[PDB]
RNA sequence: AGUAAAUUAAGAAUAGAGAGCUUAAUUGAAUUGAGCAAUGAAGUACGCACACACCGCCCGUCACCCUCCUCAAAUUAAAUUAAACUU
RNA sequence: AUAUACCGCCAUCUUCAGCAAACCCUAAAAAGGUAUUAAAGUAAGCAAAAGAAUCAAACAUAAAAACGUUAGGUCAAGGUGUAGCCA
RNA sequence: UAACCCAAACUAAUUAUCUUCGGCGUAAAACGUGUCAACUAUAAAUAAAUAAAUAGAAUUAAAAUCCAACUUAUAUGUGAAAAUUCAUUGUUAGGACCUAAACUCAAUAACGAAAGUAAUUCUAGUCAUUUAUAAUACACGACAGCUAAGACCCAAACUGGGAUUAGAUACCCCACUAUGCUUAGCCAUAAACCUAAAUAAUUAAUUAACAAAACUAUUUGCCAGAGAACUACUAGCCAUAGCUUAAAACUCAAAGGAC
């Protein structure tokens, strides 16, 4: 009789949903802008996002893996479609976030067969796993900073020139001291 | 309507025909009272001959002087007939030349 | 859907209530005096009906309700 | 008469007492001066104006202290200078009042020529015959472009109407010399229709002419009070003993923003933006604070009294602590 | 990048007249991102009461003249009635 | 006199990528017309590209750059429409 | 100047002749809700059967508040500040309170005429008129507001203080009222909007657009260019700066809906 969801239905319809039964084109293995790409890449950056967290907190993936529990920032796979960009969370020590680099690397093509065989995405890309280059500019600035040395212990602001302006008044005081488309013409005979 | 509603009711009901500056009469006799110029509303521009009657049924109105120029003054008398002025608002009467002391516009 | 014809009640209603605030003293006395004359005309349509029956006073023991003034 | 105007916060924030040197940077009328010579009488205080007229006046007050206080004639910028060819007597100032403004005996007077309401002379001038080639309001008014002309409306008057205003000035000049008040209010009053004469409501909830920014304007820069006052607070800051209160009145907002902007360590320096995109918040400093502001504070004197003295309705005292 | 910079020569037009112009040659660098917070452009999505196209459109208080209407203290003005019954 | 009647010769976005014409399609079309593992678009002109110039070769530099935008500039290069002067 | 129309007429003004089987999601138009009559239509013999209707009583988990012990020197607050504050702050498996409001469940779609209703328990309780169709009657009706007596954790018009600004009677900060709560009564208004009256059929012999596919029949209500106008006057009302009912003069040649 009621129903609160009619009020939203139509309007989360264009929004995240497009009709017909067409796959992009990136979506392969192996343009113009449009906006079922948007939603097409939109929901896997989620559902990647929801799926590669339970792979990092979870012992599928491995032993040591398992107890890196490695929290993610972000995912966002390439428009193209040809591989995908997992950033990670990364602390303040960078010789442990070198070494977490390197291990997640590794299990790289693993996890990607863990959740292709667990049937949640079906055509997986190529995974990376990435640092934030903000975080890593603030770390170096500060291994820098540790390792540098700092060595043994009137007129323009009102905004009228006045200056200008007395010369100005000064140097004065020194000078004082629709029609054609009509058938008119067919129906006449100037042809 | 239904038909049960149409016969309660009947044919629609008609608004009476308000009269308009003439009364519902063909002409009216007036004393003019002022001559003076009014100014009609913009896109145009001009200075439109106007002046006040006091009517034979004994209100007053303003009327548009028609032609290219006029010599009424006050106290002359004219036949105004209907017909509204379309830039001037509120001038619903026009004088008719050539009756009473206005005359026919001189022809050059 | 835009809101227009709405601004135009809104403005309408807004200038209304602010001129009823103005002249709310003056609103006052109108009204208190139109209740006095409608209860003079209520009065005096009942004295017709009894002096047109014929009575020349009214009947035992009537006295005509006030049923504008403020009783309640 | 007129009355100092919030001498009362002025005299408690100063706290004038025995032992202490004080400075006044406008003396003019001397009504605040001679307010702070009567809660102590042994004070050592410091005059200064711009108006020859306004000195004599501190001479003529002289005899009733002969030294408590000391008069002198000069603009904001030569202060230092007068100051320092005194000597090191003022020294360690601990108060340096900086009243902004015309004096009451100026434009009360019709000939100094800053009352439009009567008829003088277009002068507008603070200075009096200590300099007679410093161009009047009358040579301003003459000689501008409208280029120029519209931006000392614009920029010191707050004139919201700047090119219409400006050029009805230089059609009027062309036409006759502008020398009186009244001619000059009536050209701006000219260059809009008779409606808008007096039209222009105030915060007051009382009517004023349509000119009166123009007097205002021309004021500031005949006078160029506002640069002067840059160089008259930085001279005070110089002056001012550590510790020593500062307590100023600006009675509009371009004075008052150098006041507030430097009693903040904030520069009247800055840039502006205009009414698109301004970060008020963002949805840091060179250096903190260098004050210890008793009253950050403000207030306008309160609108009954404002009644009294209706020129001084914008009256903000700003008053701070060297750090 | 043989660029900038520096230093030369010639030419046009003149009787003569440039610190200007056109052209040729010589010597000969530094620097180019872990770019897009902003500025501008392009693309995509969305909004629009704009189409003179945001330097757009647009709403109220205030100000004269003119049109119509309402209320209201009182005053007076005309209007408008209907019969009751005795002998 | 009028570059707001124009030709002529140019500036500008511009070394920008579009312009115009003939067709075809739409449960009507004010307009719009793409998907390559292809779903309504197609076949030709101008510009671009190519080519030529700087006398090997490349690169570079020049030149080239449509249709429009700014009633942009020029009646004083010359010519010319309209109006005006002719002791 | 030449053409055109009418013609012993011709043109102007005034007046009259044409009059409901059309509509009601977005353009004017379905009433805030339900019930009882009389007609006009219809024709079946049921209903209800523990998810948050409603009313009463009892009850309480979390978080606050107050009191106490101990305790930092600050606490609070913003984009940044200021004011405010140290009578504060943090902890308490300490005491009191039962004021106020009911996380998750709820990704559910139930109950009720609508309004509205979801912490737990118990008591009372929704149900059969064939069906549609009702006002001048009756009973209801969020929030805000009024009246009297209480409550008071938190929130908060107004107000005061602080910022911002050309100004800032605002947006932001802090404090604190009316008020939101209970008990009696009033008030009767919402974009009371699924912007969809109810009921019974049909899905094909059917694209104005958009929304929510089209469309027939029955009954009532409502609409008739826009503004003036949720206005003036009238009548009713516990309403008194109120609600319902609701015009005309005058102005305009459009207003309005969708794309
Ligand atoms: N730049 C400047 N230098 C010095 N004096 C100035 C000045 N600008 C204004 N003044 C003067 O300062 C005074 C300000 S108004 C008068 C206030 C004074 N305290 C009194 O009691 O009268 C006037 O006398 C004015 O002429
Ligand atoms: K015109
Ligand atoms: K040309
Ligand atoms: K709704
Ligand atoms: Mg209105
Ligand atoms: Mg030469
Ligand atoms: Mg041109
Ligand atoms: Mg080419
Ligand atoms: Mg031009
Ligand atoms: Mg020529
Ligand atoms: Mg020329
Ligand atoms: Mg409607
Ligand atoms: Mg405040
Ligand atoms: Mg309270
Ligand atoms: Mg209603
Ligand atoms: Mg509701
Ligand atoms: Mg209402
Ligand atoms: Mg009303
Ligand atoms: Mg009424």
């Amino acid at each position: 009789s009621k129903n609160l969801l009619k009020k939203f239905a139509s309007k989360t319809r264009k929004k995240f949903w497009y009709e017909g039964p067409s796959l992009g084109s990136h979506l392969t293995p192996r343009k113009k802008t449009r906006k079922e790409d948007s939603i097409r890449l939109r929901v896997l950056n989620g559902l990647l996002y929801k799926s590669l967290t339970e792979l990092l907190c979870t012992p599928q993936v491995s032993q040591e893996v398992y107890d890196l529990n490695v929290e993610l920032s972000k995912v966002s796979v390439t428009s193209d479609f040809s591989a995908c960009r997992v950033y990670w969370k990364t602390g303040v020590s960078a010789e442990q976030n070198k070494h977490t680099e390197s291990v997640l690397q590794r299990s790289a093509a693993y996890m990607r067969h863990l959740l292709i065989s667990q049937q949640t995405l079906r055509n997986v890309p190529p995974i990376v796993f990435v640092q934030d280059k903000r975080d890593l500019v603030l770390a170096e600035v500060d291994r820098l900073l540790a390792e540098a040395d700092f060595g043994p212990p009137h007129p323009n602001l009102c905004g009228i020139d006045h200056e200008a302006l007395n010369k100005q008044i000064m140097e004065y005081k020194r000078k004082k001291e629709h029609r054609d488309a009509s058938p008119r013409s067919f129906l006449l005979g100037e042809e | 309507a239904t038909l049960n509603q149409m016969h309660r009711l009947g044919p629609r009901k008609e608004p009476p025909k308000r009269l308009g500056p003439t009364e519902g009469r063909p002409q009216l006799k007036g004393v003019v009272l002022r001559t003076f110029i009014r100014k009609p509303k913009k896109p145009n521009s001009a200075n439109r001959k106007c002046c006040r009657v006091r009517l034979s049924t004994g209100k007053e109105a303003v009327c548009f002087i028609p032609g290219e120029g006029h010599t009424l003054q006050e106290h002359h008398v004219v036949l105004v007939e209907g017909g509204r002025t379309q830039d001037l608002p509120g001038v619903k009467l026009k004088v008719v030349r050539g009756k009473y002391d206005c005359g026919h516009v001189q022809k050059k | 859907k835009n809101v227009l014809k709405i601004r135009r009640r809104k403005m309408n209603h807004h200038k209304y209530r602010k001129l009823v605030k103005r002249t709310r003293f003056l609103r006052r006395k109108v009204r208190e005096g139109r209740l006095k004359k409608k209860q003079i005309k209520f009065e005096k349509d009942l004295k017709r009906i009894w002096l047109k029956a014929g009575l020349k006073e009214a009947p035992e023991n009537w006295q005509t309700p006030k049923i504008y003034l403020k009783n309640k | 008469l007129h009355i100092p105007v919030m001498v009362d916060q002025v005299v408690h924030c100063l706290a004038p007492q025995k032992g202490q040197v004080f400075l006044d940077m406008t003396f003019g009328s001397g009504g605040h001066t001679r307010a702070i010579l009567q809660k102590e009488p042994d004070v050592m205080v410091y005059a200064l104006d711009r108006d020859p007229v306004a000195y004599a006046i501190a001479e003529q007050l002289s005899r009733l202290y002969p030294t408590q206080i000391q008069a002198l004639l000069g603009q904001f910028s030569q202060a230092e200078a007068l100051l320092m060819k005194a000597g090191v007597q003022p020294g360690t100032i601990d108060g340096i009042l900086m009243d902004l403004g015309c004096s009451s005996m100026q434009l009360d007077a019709p000939e100094r020529g800053f009352s439009l309401r009567k008829d003088g002379p277009l002068d507008m001038r603070m200075d009096g015959d200590r300099y007679p080639d410093t161009p009047t309001a009358s040579d301003v008014v003459n000689a501008l472009d409208q280029q120029a002309l519209a931006s000392i409306l614009r920029a010191y008057g707050e004139e919201k109407h700047a090119k219409k205003i400006a050029s009805a000035i230089i059609q009027a000049r062309s036409t006759y010399p502008i020398s009186r008040t009244q001619q000059l209010a009536s050209i701006v009053a000219g260059a809009f229709p008779p409606s808008a004469v007096y039209a222009r409501k105030d915060l007051l909830q009382r009517s004023t002419h349509i000119a009166t920014k123009t007097f205002q304007a021309l004021r500031i820069f005949v006078n160029n009070e506002l640069n002067e006052l840059y160089a008259g607070l930085r001279t005070a800051e110089k002056f001012l003993k550590t510790g020593g209160r500062l307590v100023a009145l600006s009675f509009h907002s371009l004075e008052d923003r150098i006041v507030k902007r430097f009693l903040l360590g904030i520069s009247m320096t800055e840039r502006f933006n205009l009414s698109i995109r301004q970060k008020v918040k963002q949805t840091s400093v060179r250096a903190p604070l260098k004050w210890e502001l008793i009253h950050k504070k403000v207030l306008t004197p309160e609108d009954q009294d404002v009644q009294d003295n209706p020129r001084g309705r914008s009256a903000k005292l700003r008053a701070a602590i060297k750090l």
